[PDB]
């Protein structure tokens, strides 16, 4: 049986975070997505020659159910903490998301990746250096992605899987 | 059949790959094609088609059009569709009977469905209603009069804004009218679940598709556009937080075991009532960071109650696989968990393009809208059947006014619950302290079986 990784996407609502997982799961030339089927959150991939299954939980739209975050977070082995590069509040929210994850997993060393998402042509307000410094203060990788082009999407998820394998 | 020139009547333009595309299948019950995409002119032509009525397309269209067309623009388009010029005899008499009369009748049906099911467009724009009333007032014909008169009666009604015996209300330590003693352990667990189910069912039922289409509950104007949805979610959060508070604020182990055990009994009753919102409120509290770590509490919970909680927790596993099967097998009345619908609507809207391109022309992606209308339709199917339960006004009010956070902010309150958890059950190898009892009344539950015959 191939290894299965349970990944959880966490971040502020209202800033298009769902594009990260959608872009990963959909075939690169298929601009289409039906979230109501099992294939919508599972993807078989090959990372550093080792085939695995990615199971991704992204509860985008359920941010107002704030007392369900621990429940959802506890299902994951690795976390993508996502903010929008055009929304500083989403970036400032990362710190408390990471604190919650550490509390939920009861560990100061949880496989995690910081992801900065560029999803529209609104002006950038979070510079890459600010996000690189935050990621370095936590000891985690920083990946930047685009919703328009799919650039960085795979790197974000594959980096997380490497963080889990090397834990 | 000879139609007018597209230069004088835009809807006469013939169908092509550049203005209207279909899905491979047909509407299951009507044998009608399924529109995938088209220009707004083509969508408006098919919304009021001369060959046949298309009630599914009308319903889907009027629920979702605002993402691609403004209400004011839609009115203009249907007025334009109705004003059919004759082409430049037996051919004219056929055109009047087979094109004009059916098209005109279809636009009146759209107007009727619009005012009946989406009157909020008119409440939010008084000028839109002025133009509708004016347009409807200019409609002449004995064939149209009957439909015109009905639209006027709906507008006036909208401007001026059944079972057997329910079970007996259950009481435990708190007596009827003694609201000051009302609490988790003093109210009867059956009646806590019933009154929360009545509240949660009403909150679910008040949510309209206008609060969901366009993912408006996630946008900056969510408080304006999705107030009933947000109230429903905030009550749910409130109850989860109250359950967690009840638990971690009961410092004595024996009393905390009684508290957790009573919450599992409320959960059992929510499952009996098909209140899935209620089930997940409890499961969320049990899986919270402050509660989840209380091993000394969970060790003392009776095996049957552990199994009830485990089965409820399993509904959420594997992206709600078991919850989704159980909801499909239910059996209204019920209170679904809304969060799955919210995620499905948002991902449908963000994961599919608003426009499709064919031969360099932009076509509105209608199938994306259809998928959203199918979710909103599924929400609505559970909003019609009420519960046969009696409202108890004081218990209702006690649950409506619960406020476990008080004046605290979310982080502050959440840190306080977690610090209470660490105090009552320290992290190993710290020894387990003892704490004094806080409840002066009996901890024994009356159970979840009614006290008298119905
Ligand atoms: C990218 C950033 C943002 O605010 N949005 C809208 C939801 C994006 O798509």
């Amino acid at each position: 049986h191939m290894t299965e990784y349970k990944l959880v996407v966490v971040g502020a609502g209202g800033v298009g975070k769902s594009a990260l997982t959608i872009q990963l799961i959909q075939n690169h030339f298929v601009d289409e997505y039906d979230p109501t089927i099992e294939d919508s959150y599972r993807k078989q991939v090959v990372i550093d020659g080792e085939t695995c299954l990615l199971d991704i939980l992204d509860t985008a739209g359920q941010e107002e159910y704030s007392a369900m975050r621990d429940q959802y977070m506890r299902t994951g082995e690795g976390f993508l903490c996502v903010f929008a590069i055009n929304n500083t509040k989403s970036f400032e929210d990362i710190h408390q998301y990471r604190e919650q994850i550490k509390r939920v997993k009861d560990s100061d060393d949880v496989p995690m990746v910081l992801v900065g998402n560029k999803c529209d042509l609104a002006a950038r307000t979070v510079e890459s250096r600010q996000a690189q410094d935050l990621a370095r203060s936590y000891g985690i990788p920083y990946i930047e992605t685009s919703a328009k082009t799919r650039q960085g999407v795979e790197d974000a998820f594959y980096t997380l899987v490497r963080e889990i394998r090397q834990h | 059949m000879r139609l007018p020139s597209a230069d004088v009547y835009r809807f006469a333009e013939p169908d092509s790959e550049e203005n209207i595309i279909f899905e491979e299948n047909m509407q299951p019950k009507a044998g009608i094609p399924i529109i995938k995409a088209g220009t707004v002119i083509k969508l408006i032509e098919r919304l009021t088609y001369h060959m046949y009525a298309d009630p599914n397309f009308v319903r889907t269209f009027l629920t979702t059009y605002r993402s691609f067309c403004k209400p004011q623009e839609l009115l203009s388009l249907i007025i334009e569709r109705f004003e059919i010029p004759e082409p430049e005899s037996a051919e004219l008499k056929r055109f009047r009977k087979e094109y004009i009369q059916p098209v005109q009748l279809r636009v009146l049906n759209v107007c009727r469905h619009w005012v009946e099911h989406h009157f909020y467009d008119f409440e939010r724009d008084a000028y839109l209603l002025q133009r509708m009333e004016e347009f409807i007032g200019t409609v002449r014909g004995k064939a149209m009069k009957k439909w015109v008169e009905s639209i006027t009666k709906i507008i006036q009604r909208k401007k001026i804004a059944f079972q057997s015996s329910p079970p007996t209300v259950e009481w435990h330590i708190s007596r009827p009218g003694h609201i000051e003693t009302f609490d988790l352990l003093t109210l009867h667990p059956i009646e806590i679940a019933r009154q929360l189910t009545l509240l949660e069912s009403d909150l679910y039922r008040a949510v309209q598709p206008s609060e969901l289409v366009g993912s408006v509950w996630t946008k900056e104007d969510k408080e304006i556009n999705s107030p009933n949805l947000l109230k429903m979610i905030r009550h749910t959060t409130n109850l989860t937080l109250w359950f967690e508070k009840c638990i971690v604020e009961t410092e004595n182990l024996e009393e905390r075991v009684a508290v957790v055990s009573r919450i599992i009994e409320i959960l059992q009753v929510f499952q009996e009532l098909n209140n899935f919102n209620g089930v997940l409120e409890v499961v969320s509290a049990m899986n919270s960071s402050p509660v989840y770590r209380l091993d000394h509490t969970f060790e003392q919970i009776p095996s049957r109650q552990k199994k009830i909680l485990e089965e409820a927790h399993e509904l959420s596993e594997d992206h709600y696989k078991k919850y989704l099967a159980k909801l499909r097998s239910i059996n209204p009345p019920c209170v679904p968990f809304f969060g799955i619908y919210l995620t499905n609507i948002l991902k449908t809207e963000e994961g599919n393009p608003e426009v499709l391109k064919r031969h360099g022309k932009e076509l509105i992606n209608f199938s994306k809208r259809r998928k959203v209308a199918e979710i909103t339709g599924e929400i609505q199917q559970y909003q019609n059947q009420p519960y046969c339960l009696r409202v108890e006004s004081d218990i209702k009010r006690f649950f409506e006014n619960l406020n476990p956070m008080g004046n605290s902010m979310e982080k502050e309150f959440t840190d306080y619950l977690f610090n209470k958890s660490l105090e009552i059950e320290p992290r190993n190898p710290k020894p387990l302290p003892r704490f004094p009892k806080k409840y002066s009344y009996p901890l024994k539950s009356p159970g979840v079986r009614p006290s008298n015959p119905r």
